[PDB]
């Protein structure tokens, strides 16, 4: 009986490690626009 | 005024396809949010 | 590297706006007035002046991030008073190489090369490879069922 | 002639800024997968 034990201590363990990269990821996407937004000022630069 | 015309079609379609590219990469990210939840349903 | 990101696009925007322009168609007085009012002092007052850290690590069990305040006039963890701190990084790249070279995750079942690799690179893991101390899996938490 | 070598000194840099960005964005997404696959072999 001391598998279940052991899963439940890795799913304990794990879990503050998955949401934590979960919440991590979220500012993802609005950095990658930020980084990108410089981009379409340069293109705005060279289309005036 | 032709070439200047090119030019500015030219222009429009590289920003057209900076924006669709931005577009698949956001759609590419949200994608891998929703697999990354799925999948921790799936192990909850 | 979001510092080099943030320099180069800096850099970027300096030489745009110079092609534009080209081409275009102290608290000292604050800390006495403050002294004489209040004439009390904290600990979190003299680490107010500079920048602090925060790193919280938050978990599903409880909804509290753990909060972690690291001094910045040392040569601490997490502190920038100098230059660039500590990262932690060299010992995550060769290891994710290793494990790709043959397309299997688990060391045990690599080439001879790529354990040596490992032996040479991290001196604490050339006790795991020899077989000592044998214990069943890796399970830390065995104190409760093994009572 | 003046005019027309600045426009090609743009047009370099400019390709080399895009071939840049092209390859920060291909290191990053390695990093990225590099990343996961030691979270799979953490919870393997």
């Amino acid at each position: 009986d001391l598998e279940k034990n052991t899963l439940t201590l890795k799913n304990a363990a794990a879990v503050a490690a998955l949401d934590n990269l979960r919440g991590e990821t979220i500012t993802l996407p609005t950095e990658i626009d930020r980084r990108l937004k410089p981009l379409e000022e340069q293109l705005t630069r060279m289309a005036k | 005024l032709g070439a200047l015309a090119l030019l500015s079609q030219a222009c429009r379609r590289m920003i057209d396809n900076v924006r669709y590219t931005r577009k698949l990469l956001m759609d590419h990210t949200e994608d891998i949010f929703q697999g990354l939840g799925y999948v921790k349903l799936l192990l909850d | 590297a979001e510092t080099r990101i943030q320099e180069n696009n800096r850099d970027v925007l300096e030489l745009i706006k110079r092609a534009v322009n080209i081409v275009n168609s102290l608290m000292e007085w604050f800390d006495i007035c403050y002294a004489q009012l209040v004439s009390g002092d904290t600990p979190a007052d003299f680490w107010k002046r500079r920048p602090l850290s925060i790193v919280p690590r938050h978990y599903a069990e409880s909804p509290s991030p753990l909060i972690v305040v690291s001094y910045n006039g040392s040569s601490a963890w997490g502190g920038r008073i100098t230059g660039s701190p500590i990262l932690y990084h060299s010992a995550q790249a060769i290891i994710d190489a290793a494990c790709i070279n043959a397309r299997v995750d688990n060391p045990q079942s690599l080439h001879v090369t790529a354990r040596q690799e490992l032996v040479a690179r991290l001196p604490f893991l050339a006790n795991v490879l020899n077989n000592q101390t044998p214990l069943p899996a890796f399970k830390p938490g065995a104190e409760m069922f093994l009572n």
